[PDB]
RNA sequence: AAAUGGAUUUAAAUCUCCUUAUUUAGAGGAAGGAGAAGUCGUAACAAGGUUUCCGUAGGUGAACCUGCGGAAGGAUCAU
RNA sequence: ACCUUGUUCAGAACUUAAAGAGAAAUCUUGAGUUUAUGGACUUCAGGG
RNA sequence: UAUCUGGUUGAUCCUGCCAGUAUUAUAUGCUGAUGUUAAAGAUUAAGCCAUGCAUGUGUAAGUAUACUGCGGACGGCUCAUUAUAACAGUAAUAGUUUCUUUGGACAAGGAUAGCUUUGUGAAUGAUAAAGAUAAUACUUGAGACAAUUCAUUCAAGUGAGUUAGGAUGCCACGACAAUUGUAGUAACCAAUGAGAAUUUCUGAUCUAUCAAUCAGUUGGUAGUAUCGAGGACUACCAAGAUUAUAACGGAUAACGAGGAAUUGGGGUUCGACAUCGGAGAGGGAGCUUUACAGAUGGCUACCACUUCUAAGGAAGGCAGCAGGCGCGUAAAUUACCCACUUUCGAAUUGAAGAGGUAGUGACGACACAUAUUGGAGGGCAAGUCUGGUGCCAGCAGCCGCGGUAAUUCCAGCUCCAAUAGUGUAUAUUAAAGUUGCUGUGAUUAAAACGCUCGUAGUUGAAUUAAUUACUUUGAAUAAAAUAAGGUGUUUAAAGCAUGAAUAUUCAAGCAUGGGACAAUGC
RNA sequence: UUGAAAAAAU
RNA sequence: UGUAAGUUAGCAAGAAAGAGUAGCUCUGGUGAUUAUCGAAUCAGAACUUUAAAGGUUAGGGG
């Protein structure tokens, strides 16, 4: 499609071929505003419901303290990692807890 | 917008008004008058930027209202009167007069006028129209309506007007053997002699003009303002004569 | 855009944050000139690149280029009295 | 009122236009004043820019003309005979331009087609075939 | 020239049919994924002990087995 | 006509390469003429 | 700065992606010596509002022992709508056009104000009627054409006109204030008007799980309507218009342009918000005044709200400036003054939450006293230091470190990068030659339709001694801004205190030198 | 001829 | 004029839903023989009224 007058096939090919990436496509589907619990927000405020401990994966061992938090804008349930050592005691039931993503993008 | 616009923002003003960008939010709007909006300089800016008589624009009202400034054959009392082309400008209370003139550096320059040469002002014929009653008359550049003119006049010539009598003195035709000074865009501020005019039946008429030193520049017909016939200068040209220096003596000269 | 008053930056952080081939040379200039921090080193580096590009763009044309003569003479003149 | 804008029509391809703004006053429109027969009754409507239009509802006298002898004398119109714009305009005896009317040649001897805008000019004028 | 009757114009608001977006539906039903040491088998990687795989059809707790045709990415570049 | 041999056109293939390409196996009737990047066209793919 | 690094294995060579990296804009933890500059209720709610201010105006030149005139159709705020709609460049108005401004009977007739005269309501910028009283409020009056409508003629500059003008017959409005100081009016022509409004050409994100769409729809005739052209509307006539070169439809967390972030060239993302154009004032709808309003700090009706009350009723639209509730991760004072810039006015003075100053202000930018943040296994600078915990607590963006001798945890000592700064989470760009025209791969890593025919599309062998494209020039081309010419704000960020010719215009369009390569058929 | 399996991490 | 889900692709279907219908005076279209003659049928336009299938016959629908 190299021809000088074939500037419609090349543009149409790129429009078609651009939808197959896993990263930019997330930026045009309406799922961030729908399925993402955070949406486009940096932080999410919520309420504590349950205290849970997730065991690590196969190579590692131990129980990771966590809390099941229900948001105030969506009402969905998300498991949150209590930050530091012995910090599960600081959090309480029915209190405002800030939830903000993780290191890996989204 | 629902109707006419009144407040002119500082940046929307024409760039050849010498205005700044941080001075204030608004610029003085020229009222309706003898010349266009962007073809003018409001009288308030002349007495505060070029003349430096007043610290601020409040004191301009304490000057024009006193029936102090005389323009053309009459005397005005409008703070923001639209001052455009080379119409004379006299201030007898300071014993000095000027003339609003273009220059080759795309600005509005003021050439002083003596009392002997402030008695008349040049005008440009815009159109010749056969009015009612078989009464022809010609509309001038300043919008002046005049009575029965010379029948030999065309719609693109120039008429030597007098202020007090308000009568035609001399006429210079638009031909190949004359000289003109420009009022256009890039070409404005340039004087020269017309050498060739090409007519396009489609849209425009294009004319070729040669400078005094041999420089040749091209411009549109609507930009032509004839200043004389046969390389003769009928008014006081600005300090730079209206020649277009080829930027060799601007960057280097300004160093010293 | 929010404000009419213009603004600009002077120093740009180097891309690679930790190099031993750039940490040693920074104190060979900080100690020598008695500089306070590393801001100044980045600021002059902006300055050198400010004119290094200007010399490079106009060096690619012929010696008879009117813009090369106009800005070039001003470029050399500005950089000679300094 | 009646707006003459093109925002309520369709495109050349049949697509329907989508609205952006409400009605604008610069798209004025007034109900037609079908100039019927009757006594002299002409109203004055204030148009845009302050100009006044002689709005006519009923007139009986019209200033006619006949160029073969260059005489223009007004006369009373009997009734409208034929209209080229609409057939129901004949029965209502409305006065519109290009409508054939019949008259009494009382001052023309001692079939007229209207050539004015009685709804706008406020007066009726015509000529003789 | 004020109330008021009537006929037009532009028509707000509302009732009935007619598409796009967001939700409630209980445990409900059928999917999928994740979690160190939980059962039953040996299916695959050596000829994996019946060479493996593809299409199709049937069967069966489970991998899978068998029929027809194809492939070597087979264990033969060969009489 | 058949069998031996020379020139030449079309066809299914094969041997060698110290050369060209490739990540390598390998390919050479290209998988060569490609960071020294562009002969013309169509289709497909974007970690599992 | 045209740049990479750790991670599949016993080890090596690849594809491949994850994480690391630097920068912009949002929020937040910790810290915070100054000077200058400066963002600041948009994202979720164009949601709802107590309160206070934001449009008024008197010169000698209208009326004097409030009426009348002008303005509130500007300014200011927000970005809901909106996908050839708006907008930008450009061209036409020989198809329309105002407001303001600038050039052309020595005196008539009247009643309505101010102030009262008697009040009615709880109030609403609430309203009654009795007496006069002036006009630059209203008619008249006359001192004398102009310009429109219609039918017909003489017919020129003009790229182009049965055209500007003139002459007829004729209808209509019909003037030059009965005008003030001890300037004011009627019209008619032209400019302001490159203006306002329509309109010509070119240009917009994703989608085919949108393939056929339109019936005033396409055009003609004749009228109506509007300031003005036209299906803008009406009556008749014919069936026509778009469509694979993406018509019709759908989504946007879509106002557009100037521009901003980041770039080796090429590109990608953003733009409500400085300035221009557009739209709106809780929702459409209908109108008044006027030169311009479909005006909402104008009116009315309906839907949904709010305020006082004497229970009979009354007005209100903070998406204006502060401020209140909610919304949220997310955003300032219920301050003073017209001094700078400008606008309005009966015009040198009166008004402006436009505008300026002050206040909070670690969004950011520049110069700069002498103090914190994170880490110390690799990417990446730094400990072969000592106590505890014993695959448990835990750290770790990734690879991993911990199951009793921890280079990584909780602690004690030290120094490593930055410095008024520094970690954190999200989003934009570069790396990404992982979106690829410049610039990818297709035997085996992911990927050549089972094969052939075929319309649209793309690409098409050599040869010659009217358009369009291409190419070189110009013209015109908003400012701000991009890179800067000049200029010691003490340098710099700044600012323009001579104004760089400042170059800018991608896409289109206008005129022009050349026809090699090109598309159109005789 | 028959011949199945070997708990997770260091 | 319009007509859904389902479906054996035939049906559902008279689906559902909406508009018109009188009287009088006219006009046009549909043929045979070379202007005359003959048929009930369809369409359209004015004007009027007590606004029209309903005297009788004559599906309720989802
Ligand atoms: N991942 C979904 C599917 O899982 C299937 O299998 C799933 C299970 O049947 C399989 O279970 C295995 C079991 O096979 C094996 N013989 C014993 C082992 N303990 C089980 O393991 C599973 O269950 C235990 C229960 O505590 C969990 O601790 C463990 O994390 C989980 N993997 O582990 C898989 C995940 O649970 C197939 N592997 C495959 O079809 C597919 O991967």
């Amino acid at each position: 499609a190299r021809g000088l007058h074939a500037a419609r096939k090349m543009l149409a090919q790129r429009r078609a071929n651009k939808w197959a990436d896993k990263e930019w496509k997330k930026g045009k589907l309406v799922t961030r505003y729908k399925c993402n619990p955070l949406g486009t927000a940096s932080h999410a405020k919520g309420l504590v419901q349950e205290k849970l401990g997730i065991e690590t994966k196969q190579p590692n061992s131990g129980i990771r303290k966590c809390v099941r938090v229900r948001l105030l804008k969506n009402g969905k349930k998300i498991t949150a990692f209590v930050p530091r050592d012995g910090s599960l005691n600081y959090v309480n039931e029915n209190d405002e807890v800030l939830i903000s993503g993780f290191g890996r993008r989204g | 917008a629902r109707g006419p616009r009144h407040h002119l923002k500082r940046l929307n003003a024409p760039h050849h008004w010498m205005l700044s960008k941080l001075g204030g939010t608004f610029a003085p709007k020229p009222s309706h008058g003898p010349h266009g909006m962007k073809e003018c300089l409001p009288l308030i800016l002349i007495l505060r930027n070029r003349l430096n008589y007043a610290l601020n624009g409040r004191e301009v009202t304490m000057i024009v209202k006193n029936r102090t400034i005389k323009i053309d054959g009459k005397i005005r009392t409008d703070t923001r009167y639209p001052v455009g082309f080379m119409d004379v400008l006299s201030i007898p209370r300071t014993k000095e007069n000027f003339r609003l003139m273009y220059n080759t550096k795309r600005r509005f320059c003021l050439v002083p006028l003596t009392a002997e040469q402030a008695k008349f002002k040049l005008c440009k014929i815009e159109k010749r129209v056969l009015g009612t009653g078989a009464i022809p008359y010609i509309v001038t550049h300043d919008g002046r309506t005049i009575r029965y003119p010379h029948p030999e006049l065309q719609a693109n010539d120039t008429i030597k007007l007098n202020l007090e009598t308000g009568k035609i003195v001399d006429f210079v035709k638009f031909d190949i053997g004359n000289t003109a000074m420009m009022i256009g865009g890039n070409g404005m501020g340039r004087v020269g002699v017309i050498v060739k005019r090409e007519v396009h039946p489609g849209s425009f008429e294009i004319v070729h003009i040669k400078d005094a030193k041999g420089n040749t520049f091209t411009t549109r017909l609507n930009n032509v303002f004839v200043i004389g016939k046969g390389t003769e200068t009928l008014v006081n040209l600005p300090l730079d004569k209206g020649i277009k220096k080829p930027l060799l003596q601007q960057v280097n000269e300004t160093i010293k | 855009g929010r404000c009419l008053r213009n603004h600009s930056i002077t120093y740009k952080t180097p891309k690679v944050p930790y190099e031993r081939e750039r940490f040693d040379a920074e104190l060979k200039l900080v100690g020598q000139f008695g500089l306070k921090n590393k801001k100044e080193i980045q600021r002059v580096h902006y300055m050198l690149g400010h004119m290094r590009t200007i010399a490079k763009v106009m060096l690619m044309k012929d010696a008879k280029d009117p813009k090369r003569l106009l800005e070039g003479a001003a470029l050399l003149r500005r950089l000679h009295n300094l | 009122g009646i707006t003459r804008d093109s925002r309520h029509k369709r495109r050349a391809t049949g697509g329907k236009k989508n609205s952006m703004q409400k009605k604008k006053k610069n798209t004025m429109g007034r109900q037609p004043a079908n100039t019927r027969l009757g006594a002299i009754r002409v109203h004055d409507v204030r148009c845009r820019y302050g100009i006044i239009k002689r709005r006519a509802l009923r007139l009986e006298n019209g200033n006619f003309s006949w160029a073969s002898q260059s005489i223009t004398k007004g006369t009373k119109i009997l009734n409208v005979v034929y209209n080229a714009s609409d057939n129901d305009f004949v029965r209502t005896n409305t006065l519109v331009k290009g409508a054939i009317i019949e008259i009494d040649p009382a001052p023309f001897r001692l079939l007229a087609c209207i050539s004015s805008r009685p709804g706008q000019t406020g007066s009726v004028e015509g000529y003789i075939l």
